[PDB]
């Protein structure tokens, strides 16, 4: 899966790549990065100029090389390596997402809304922070994040939604519980006290930058 | 006494054929243009007398001699209209602007509030305001530079930010797979990297190289607003807050003999050592048989130089930038 | 800078302003000067520039008076100085000079005085009291 | 730091300083910038200085009694404040009181 | 810093002994 | 000539200039390369076909002195067979064969013959200095040599960085990769020949501990080296004029305390704008029982050479100018010296007899210093450079064969500055000859834009005069420290309240019209003579340049037609100035300092301008420079805010 | 609170401050109304913001107080978002 997420609107382009591309090929990471850059360039060319991105934030530094080859025609689009260890990989740990990723027989574009219906209530910054926190908690513990996100059987995820529908105070409680889980995991891994952490250290742990 | 200052200015500054000559340097004639600090300045009105005239600008009178009128008086201009001469379709629509009802002080304060700043497409001298945006983390990852148009005109002619300038570099890649040289090395044309700028530390002291110096000590910690207590009764700012005592307490959450003072170098400088050394380049062989083949205005040409850069670079083999197509 | 070492020009302007103004008006006298406060001008007058100050080498009887008074009043130099007849700084400097001279005498008949002018000779307190490069005189008056 | 902090509590109040108060603030900021030279100066003053400047005397009026108020030179005030803090701390350590 | 920890601890028993006047006896 | 080692390899390099299209020369300064290599090329028959030998110098006065020395060695007058050409001064003739130019004058004179068929050999001396014009000329010669292989290029890379030049000189073009199909051997286009000079052995002494005051430590070093070591003139490497003044005053005061019967010490300053008397006192030998202490700036490193020098003290610091790309101001700051610069400073000692080196830092401090200086193209205003590059026709400044590329946002500031100054369109192209008229003028482009936007608004000759005064480094007034009120009075003899430019216009009109070109009149008026008659020649040259612009010249100064009112004329001059100088705008604050339109950086009036003590509201300044702590602005001129809102509608907007 | 403040160490070297504050009357002409307490050693010993809330409530409310004033003559739509400037530009100009 190739993930192309829009933080402002919540749009997510999922490019599912099948095993037919990897059949009969050598040095699979090299042409994997090249095919990823080519697919990103093709999706950029398919998108209109008003919907064309202005900045590209890549989770891996190596994508600085092929995308620049694949975006010679677009000098107005910038590519920047992310120093934040963004947990965008942990999007396989959603059951539905991995379900149609593994069941897909062809390489294809799939549209998703990672914010669901948060933009009607909260802004893009709070929705982005909540999504980053959910992804980090899933990378820490998939089952615990599933239990926290669905604490009761009455909380039902919509068919067109990825996360279950919750109220603002319920989302605040879920965010605080996931923050506690992430802080406890970081304290257990790095042998750091949890209750002595300041706001800057907690926010840096949430963002995943190398402290 | 105007003739005395006039011919004194003529004598002191005779050759002023451009601009205005300065008033003469004498104890009798004051220097109006000279800047005399602030703790030496006196408060004077438009007429030069030392008084104030506003209620909120420190005067004991206000208005037109403690009266809200004027010397010229007030006259209500008239207004007549009908079905024939309707007011709305008249050509001379004298509009009711919020400046017929103002005064010269109001207009002066209005232009005082109207400041000057540069446009968004141009950067100004000393503009340092992007550090708060950049040093914010995820907040600064969305706020990008607002396309100062020099960057845009460099963008049109084939430049993308994040990389430097120069001829295109023919290096293959790095894929993040360590330093594997087993790649095919078919060498796409990349873009040159950005060498960083230099920022010299300010040097006012005479402290030498490699000297750390004495470190300092920090001081032992440290419906908005209210009607003021006066700019002269603010004294030492005796008021900070009544409801609790002291400053804001910040909390934790845990709980040959050389010269005197000069040492001898253990190794000599190599760079001065190759001066007298033979170097690392052998001279050319020069076999017998080679022979020298060559046996032993600018202003006028520049005046006749009709070679415009459209045709000057044509013989230079350079590719012109794409224009309006 | 407000302060600094005193010059002869400043001293003579101080004397002229004292002549024209008196001793109970020091703000005017400091206003003739440029780098000195009224208190600094008053201190310079009271410690050096008053010609009721005895400014020659001390007599011997002054030295016994100073030593007896420094014996009966330890470190009360503003009290000793009116009785001796000099200023407090002059009495303190003469007392320290007598102490250092007695130390030099003890070194002389003790045998510590070997090569004259040598670098192994232990210096007196006057050499330590000499200002290092980058040091401020506490009593410029 | 403690001596300079208690010297600032008089005059760190911004505005309307006379010449001696501004000299004191300059001396305190200079001591903050270079602590070692200030400490060496203070210790030299404690070893050597036995004659001091004139102390101004004024009266503070509480409308029932008046009391003397003493004005000491700022450089001597810095030395006295360091000595005061040092003496109080060392007497607390040695149980003098 | 070990010295800083020691003298901040010294502040801590200073405040406790200030609070425990008479109760300690 | 014969004793120099360069002749020992002479014919060898002749073979190189007959075989290799480009040939880099490695040689220490003082081996006689500059004095003999053009003579060797002239004696090799390279000027028999009407060709020329070009010597490009980064330094101007060094170019003049080297041309004079080569003319003296050749037995010919200067300009007859050996000539020179520096900015606004061309002493050459048709019979001249060896010509010593400024490299910037090669950049600017390249708008005559793009192929440079008038010249056959181009040699770049002092290439280790690495000026901007050196790199631009390197790219120009590399691009020219693709079409003209007969043109020969010699590079005097005095350091060990000649391999960088060589590595630059196989990378020819990306277009030649398609034609590289044959299996022919890659011929050596670039060959680096190392002509070795001679230096007497110099002892280098470092410090056990870093110093607290390098000026006072240097003074103590001078007095210890005078008292202990035998007779020898001391040279000391300092940074600024003030440090040299304090040094000479301190050594004079301590030499007054020197014991009688010892050798007296003569302090001697070495600035850039020295008068003739102090310069000839420095260049003249020490008297009997007298030892000289020359406190010198960077000149003695590379520009000038003073004989009989035994001692040299490197302070480890040198002032450098760095144009900030984000703010847009210069910064003359004390940079630590480079390894190559300190090596040259050490090697400048042992010339006549074996001397000693006294670098005032520890030996481990000479381990993390930069190997070479910062590139000059990376710390300069690229707007004249981009202007010159578009004047040559190379508008693809992004894709240009730079020796070292400037960093990616300095030229963005340069292009912003060029767009604000007319010149460029929205498509990054030099326009309809507006941009061409700022292209060829040898003025700062700001007031070149003013001089173009002068004819449409009347007055042209007055700010042509001001253009003569502005393009002028060494100041008009002779700095007389003995006179304080007299200097103010003679500055008030020509004073104008409406700015500082009109004062320069007044002194030019006083010199030219009524002064009858008389120098002693300038001698009572505390003014220089050589630089300002040079400015007269500059005004004549710029009048000629605008004569080639097609605009007729309105010289009404000779006419007595004063019927136009002078107040409107003065505000017309300053109105044209703020038409031009809208970018350099500031407002004076109540505390006496100035501030930019953004209201962020504190600016102060320079203590040479007429408005040092005068009160103004809005001002323009010619140039801004950062000193040790204060940021000064020069040539203060009074303006109005609505002038800024009227003549800069796309730059400035009100709230 | 004093166990958690930032500079507890330099405050641990601060002894004899109460007698010093008693003897401060012979050094400064300005009296200290809080001579008896040191905020860096005792902490904040009172809190009076509930007085502000209850004196707003005692006078009827914000609307009654603003009815006593020229608030409706300013034309400001709501009270919240309205800040006072202490001095003026002219008043701060005429300071020294």
């Amino acid at each position: 899966a190739i993930f192309i997420f829009n933080p402002r609107t919540g749009q997510l382009f999922l490019k599912i790549i099948h095993t037919s591309v990897w059949a009969g090929q050598k040095r699979l990471g090299q042409l994997a990065k090249w095919k990823t850059a080519e697919e990103v360039a093709a999706l950029i060319r398919s998108l209109p100029v008003e919907e064309q991105p202005k900045q590209l934030i890549v989770t891996r530094k190596g994508l600085l090389d092929p995308l620049e080859v694949n975006l010679v025609d677009f000098p107005n689009i910038s590519i920047r390596a992310s120093e934040l260890q963004l947990p965008f990989q942990a999007a396989m740990k959603v059951e539905k997402l991995g379900d149609m990723i593994l069941r897909a027989t062809e390489p294809q574009m799939v549209l998703f809304n990672l914010y669901d219906d948060w933009l009607k209530t909260i802004s893009s910054y709070t929705a982005f922070s909540r999504l980053i926190l959910i992804l980090r908690a899933l990378h820490v513990n998939q089952d615990k994040t599933k239990l926290i996100l669905r604490p009761d059987k009455t909380v039902i995820t919509q068919d067109h939604h990825i996360w279950p529908s919750l109220t603002d105070e319920d989302w605040i409680k879920v965010e605080m519980q996931l923050r506690d889980l992430i802080l406890n995991d970081y304290g257990k891994k790095n042998n750091v006290n949890v209750a002595s952490l300041t706001t800057s250290e907690v926010r840096d742990i949430i963002l995943g930058m190398e402290i | 006494r105007a003739a005395y200052e006039a011919d004194l200015t003529a004598q002191q500054s005779p050759y002023v054929f451009f601009g205005t000559p300065l008033p003469p340097l004498d104890p009798d004639v004051r220097d109006d243009g000279s800047y005399v600090p602030i703790w030496k300045q006196e408060a004077r009105d438009e007429r030069g007398r030392k008084r104030f005239h506003g209620a909120f600008t420190g005067g004991w009178s206000a208005g037109y001699f403690n009266t809200v009128g004027s010397k010229e008086g007030w006259t209500p201009s008239s207004f007549v209209s009908s079905r024939t001469k309707r007011w709305k379709d008249d050509p001379n629509k004298v509009e009711q602007r919020p400046e017929d009802f103002m005064d010269e002080e109001d207009l002066a304060d209005l232009e005082e509030s109207r400041k000057l700043q540069t446009r968004e497409a141009f950067s100004g001298l000393g503009s340092t305001a992007d550090d708060a945006v950049r040093a914010s983390g995820l907040m600064g990852l969305f706020r990008v530079e607002g396309e100062t148009m020099g960057v845009k005109l460099l963008k049109k002619m084939g430049w993308k930010e994040g990389q430097g300038i120069g001829p295109k570099v023919r290096r293959k890649a790095r894929l993040g797979l360590g330093s594997d040289a087993n790649i095919t090395e078919e060498t796409h044309l990349f873009a040159p990297d950005n060498v960083p700028m230099i920022s010299f530390v300010r040097k006012t002291d005479h402290k030498g190289l490699g000297y750390a110096g004495e470190t300092g000590l920090t001081p032992l910690s440290k419906p908005r607003g209210s009607i003021g207590v006066g700019i002269l009764n603010d004294t030492g700012s005796d008021d900070e807050d009544p409801y609790e005592l002291g400053p804001k307490i910040s909390y934790n959450r845990v709980i040959r003999l050389p010269l005197d003072g000069f040492v001898f170098g253990k190794e000599p400088d190599p760079l001065i050592s190759e001066i007298i050394a033979e170097g690392k380049y052998p001279p050319p062989r020069i076999p017998p048989g080679w022979v020298s083949s060559k046996k032993p205005s600018t202003a006028e040409a520049a005046k006749s130089s009709t070679l415009d850069p459209r045709a000057r670079a044509a013989i230079l083999g350079e590719k012109q930038l794409p224009g309006k197509s | 800078v407000k302060g600094g070492v005193w010059t002869n020009i400043e001293d003579e302007i101080l004397k002229a302003a004292v002549s024209k103004y008196g001793l109970n008006q020091w703000a005017r006298v400091s206003s003739l000067l440029a780098r000195k406060t009224p208190k600094q001008c008053k201190a310079r007058w009271n410690e050096w520039l008053d010609p009721s100050i005895k400014k020659i080498e001390w007599s011997r009887e002054e030295d016994e008076k100073l030593l007896h008074l420094a014996k009966l009043m330890p470190t009360q130099w503003r009290t000793i100085a009116p009785i001796v007849g000099r200023t407090a700084n002059q009495c303190l400097e003469r007392y320290q000079k007598l102490l250092d001279e007695a130390e030099q005498r003890e070194a002389s008949e003790l045998g510590l005085t070997g090569p004259d002018g040598g670098e192994t000779r232990a210096p007196t307190a006057e050499d330590v009291r000499k200002l290092r490069p980058g040091e401020i005189d506490p009593d410029p008056e | 730091i403690l001596a300079l902090e208690r010297l600032r509590e008089a005059y760190s109040t911004k505005g309307r300083l006379n010449q001696s108060q501004r000299e004191e603030l300059a001396l305190i900021e200079q001591a903050y910038d270079s602590p070692g030279t200030t400490l060496e100066r203070i210790k030299r003053f404690l070893l050597t200085q036995r004659a001091f400047k004139e102390v101004g005397i004024d009266m503070n009026d509480n409308y029932s009694t008046i009391n003397p108020v003493y004005d000491v030179e700022p450089i001597e005030k810095i030395s006295d404040a360091y000595l005061d803090q040092y003496l109080w701390y060392q007497a607390d350590q040695r149980h003098l009181f | 810093d070990d010295s800083e920890a020691e003298e901040r601890a010294a502040y801590e028993e200073a405040q406790v002994r200030a609070a425990m006047d008479g109760l300690r006896g | 000539a014969a004793l120099l080692p360069i002749a020992k390899h002479r014919e060898s390099l002749l073979y190189l200039v007959e075989t290799n299209p480009v040939t880099i020369v490695v040689g220490q300064t003082g081996s006689g390369k500059s004095t003999q290599i053009p003579q060797f090329l002239e004696k090799a028959g390279w000027c028999a076909d009407g060709k020329l030998i070009a010597v490009t110098q980064p330094r101007r006065v060094a170019a003049v002195t080297l041309a004079i020395r080569v003319a003296e060695e050749f037995g010919c007058e200067v300009g007859k067979e050996v000539g020179y050409s520096i900015r606004f001064e061309d002493a050459t003739s048709e019979s001249t064969r060896i010509k010593y130019m400024t490299d910037g004058l090669l950049i600017r004179e390249a708008l005559v013959d793009p192929l440079l068929s008038r010249y056959s050999v181009i040699m770049i001396d002092e290439a280790h200095e690495r000026s901007i014009s050196s790199d631009i000329l390197l790219g120009l010669l590399k691009k020219i040599r693709r079409k003209r292989p007969d043109l020969r290029i010699i590079i005097s890379s005095a350091t060990l960085q000649a391999e960088d030049y060589r590595a630059y000189f196989e990378k020819a073009s990306e277009t030649q990769e398609e034609d590289s199909s044959n299996d022919k051997q890659k011929e050596s286009i670039a060959s680096i020949i190392s002509i070795e000079g001679r230096t007497y052995p110099i002892d280098i002494l470092y410090l056990d501990t870093p110093t607290e005051d390098y000026l006072e430590k240097a003074i103590s070093t001078v007095f210890d080296i005078h008292t202990n070591e035998p007779k020898g003139d001391i040279l000391v490497f300092l940074t600024g004029r003030d440090e040299i003044e304090q040094a000479v005053q301190a050594v004079s005061e301590r030499s007054a305390s020197l014991p009688p019967g010892s050798e007296a010490l003569l302090p001697l300053p070495l600035y850039s704008g020295l008068s003739a008397e102090q310069q000839m006192y420095v260049f003249e030998e020490a008297p009997e029982n007298t030892r000289k202490v020359i406190f010198s700036t960077n000149l003695a490193e590379a520009s000038v050479t003073i004989e009989g020098i035994v001692y040299v003290i490197d302070s480890g610091f040198v002032k450098l100018r760095a144009y900030n790309p984000k703010t847009g101001i210069e910064s003359l700051t004390a940079t630590p010296v480079s390894k190559a610069s300190a090596a040259q400073r050490a090697g400048r000692a042992g010339r006549t007899k074996p001397g000693k080196c006294f670098r005032l830092y520890t030996e481990e401090a000479y381990q993390s210093l930069p190997d070479a200086t910062v590139p000059e193209i990376q710390r300069s205003n690229l707007a004249p450079i981009i202007l010159q590059l578009k004047a040559l026709g190379i508008d693809n400044v992004l894709r240009f064969d730079y020796f070292t590329p400037p960093p990616a946002e300095q030229m963005t500031r340069a292009l912003e500055l060029l767009y604000s100054l007319g010149a460029l369109d929205d498509y990054a192209k030099l326009t309809r000859p507006l941009g061409l008229r700022m292209a060829e003028l040898a003025v700062e482009p700001m007031m070149a834009k003013t001089l173009l936007s002068a004819q449409s608004f009347g007055c042209l000759s007055e700010i042509l005069t001001i253009a003569a005064m502005t393009s002028l480094d060494g100041t008009l007034w002779i700095q007389h420290e003995g006179d304080k009120k007299k200097t103010e009075s003679v500055k008030r003899k020509f004073a104008a309240e409406e700015g500082d430019h009109l004062t320069l216009l007044n002194v030019y009109q006083a010199f030219v019209t009524k002064g009858r070109k008389e120098a002693h009149w300038c001698h009572e008026n505390m003014l220089n003579y050589k630089a300002m008659i040079r400015a007269v020649s500059i005004r004549a040259q710029l009048k000629r340049f605008l004569e080639r612009f097609g605009i007729d010249v309105e010289e009404s100064l000779s006419s007595p037609s004063v019927s136009q009112q002078p107040a409107n004329k003065a505000e017309k001059i300053q109105r044209c100035l703020t038409i031009g100088y809208f970018a350099h705008a500031a407002k004076m604050q109540p505390d006496g300092t100035f501030r930019n339109v953004s209201g962020t950086t504190v600016l102060h009036a320079h203590p040479s301008s007429i408005m040092f003590n005068r009160k103004a509201d809005w001002v323009i300044f010619h140039e801004v420079l950062e000193t040790k702590d204060k940021t000064f602005i020069r040539d203060i001129t009074r303006i109005k805010k609505e002038w800024l809102l009227e003549y800069a509608p796309d730059f400035y907007k009100t709230t | 609170n004093t166990l958690f403040q930032k500079d507890r160490s330099t405050l641990s070297f601060d002894k004899g401050f109460r007698a010093r504050a008693e003897f401060k009357i012979y050094q400064l002409m300005k009296s200290n109304p809080f001579w008896w307490t040191n905020p860096r050693h005792d902490g904040k010993l009172w809190n009076l913001n509930a007085y502000r809330t209850d004196v707003i409530q005692a006078l009827g409310g914000v609307e009654t107080i603003l009815e006593h004033t020229l608030f409706k003559a300013t034309g400001f739509p709501s009270w919240e978002g309205l800040f006072w400037e202490k001095s003026s530009g002219f008043e701060a100009s005429m300071q020294f």
